[PDB]
């Protein structure tokens, strides 16, 4: 079907930024209009949270209560493709970050590989 | 009347024919394709089991009941199919509400709830439904002649003793139908009104597709149920008929409104067909 690879994953210190990129490839028939975009990351051992929601199609923005204010989304219609920011990192931020797409209701939903982000300090 | 007979079997019975086709396909299409296996679509399975049931049993004897002019199969069978017409039928109910809530918990909380959402509260839920089904219709039916002490039910004639008495053919009726029609209304007017233009017309378009599926299929039965239950001579037997295939064909066309409404699903639906 399709598949969601990541980017951005690397090493910083406490107080400084990175940057995200899902790209998703090439699908049949559906349009990456009709396709609503999260960030989740995955701890060790800690449950698979949901850090940001957005849906392209509408432009709505939906952040999760941890990562409120720290956190910006958005992305490239045109391109099928999503940026997540973020600034002022803490070490409590050291997950696996992989993208998730799921069509209206839950159907057609769809998880990515995932990359690693580890805050020193 | 020598080619009208024919012609009645050949409509309902294909009827019934695409209904199991459909539905088998739906189950086959979720365990095949790992994609759409999503818990969403557990409550699609079991909805397409409660179809595949009322797709296989009720409409064949129903067929069979209308095309001879009486029930001669016998008492014992008569409330066998009666029960188990009604409780599968009310478990295709309390799954379309169960999705309903569902879906309107995924929209709300659009990052909690799908994932705190486990495969055994769907498998829990889903159980529920059919248990809540079971005990509501089950043993209201059979054993009612006992309890009576006649069975009110004629010698050529298939039908439930109790909307003999409308007390209780109200409160069943309203918590098979009424209740739950309510509810998914209100909850739906909630996800339209509060998930939402492309992305907002076609929200309301899905609703209004399901919930006038569901009412133009499932109210005539329940508020012709509501009319004979007063008077007596008060309805025939053709429009009752009329009713009951109109509460069947729901379980025909649950198949588009929930899984063919999305895009992958059909795609996959083909290559069965297309072998
Ligand atoms: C659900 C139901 C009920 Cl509750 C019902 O009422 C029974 C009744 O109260 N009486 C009393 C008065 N008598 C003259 C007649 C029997 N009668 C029918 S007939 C039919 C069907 O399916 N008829 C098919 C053959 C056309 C039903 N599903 C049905
Ligand atoms: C409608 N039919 C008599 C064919 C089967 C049944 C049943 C009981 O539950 C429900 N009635 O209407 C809504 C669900």
């Amino acid at each position: 079907q399709v598949q969601l690879q990541e980017s951005g994953g690397g090493l910083v210190q406490a107080g400084d930024s990175l940057r995200l990129s899902c790209a998703a490839s090439g699908f049949d028939f559906d349009n990456f209009d009709d396709y609503a975009i999260g960030w989740f990351r995955q701890a060790p051992g800690q449950e698979r949270e949901g850090v940001s929601c957005i849906d392209p199609s509408d432009g709505s923005t939906i952040y999760a209560d941890s990562a409120k204010g720290r956190f910006t989304i958005s992305s490239d219609n045109a391109e099928n493709t999503v940026y997540l920011q973020m600034n002022s990192l803490k070490p409590e931020d050291t997950a696996v970050y992989v993208c998730s797409a799921w069509t209206l209701f839950h159907s057609d939903e769809y998880w990515g590989q995932g990359t690693q982000v580890t805050v020193s300090s | 009347k020598t080619f009208e007979v024919v012609f009645i079997v050949l409509v309902a019975g294909s009827l019934s024919l695409v209904t199991i086709i459909g539905n088998i396909l739906v189950m086959v299409s979720i365990k095949v394709n790992r994609h759409l296996q999503t818990v969403n679509n557990y409550f699609l399975f079991s909805l397409a089991c409660a179809d595949l049931i009322i797709g296989v049993f009720s409409m064949n004897l129903y067929t069979l009941y209308t095309v001879i002019g009486y029930w001669p199969l016998g008492p014992v069978v008569c409330d066998l199919w009666l029960a188990l017409d009604y409780v599968v039928s009310n478990a295709s109910v309390m799954n379309l509400l169960i999705i309903s809530f569902d879906r309107y918990f995924c929209v709300t909380k659009p990052l909690t709830y799908p994932v705190k959402r486990t495969t055994k509260m769907a498998g829990m839920m889903i159980a529920a439904a059919w248990v809540l089904s079971f005990i509501l219709w089950a043993p209201a039916i059979l054993f009612w002649q006992f309890i009576v002490g006649v069975r009110t039910v004629e010698d050529g004639e298939c039908y439930i003793q109790f909307f003999s008495n409308a007390a209780v053919t109200f409160g069943t009726a309203i918590a098979a139908f009424y209740l739950p029609v309510i509810i998914m209304t209100v909850l739906y007017w909630h996800i339209s009104r509060a998930s939402k233009p492309s992305r907002e017309k076609k929200v309301t378009r899905t609703i209004l597709a399901i919930l006038l599926a569901f009412i133009i299929t499932w109210a005539p039965y329940n508020v012709m149920v509501l009319i004979n239950t007063f008077c007596a001579p008060c309805i025939p037997n053709t429009v009752w008929t009329i009713g009951y295939w109109l509460c069947y064909i729901n379980s025909t066309i649950n198949p588009a409104c929930y899984a063919l409404c999305n895009a992958t699903f059909k795609k996959t639906f083909k290559h069965l067909l297309m072998c």
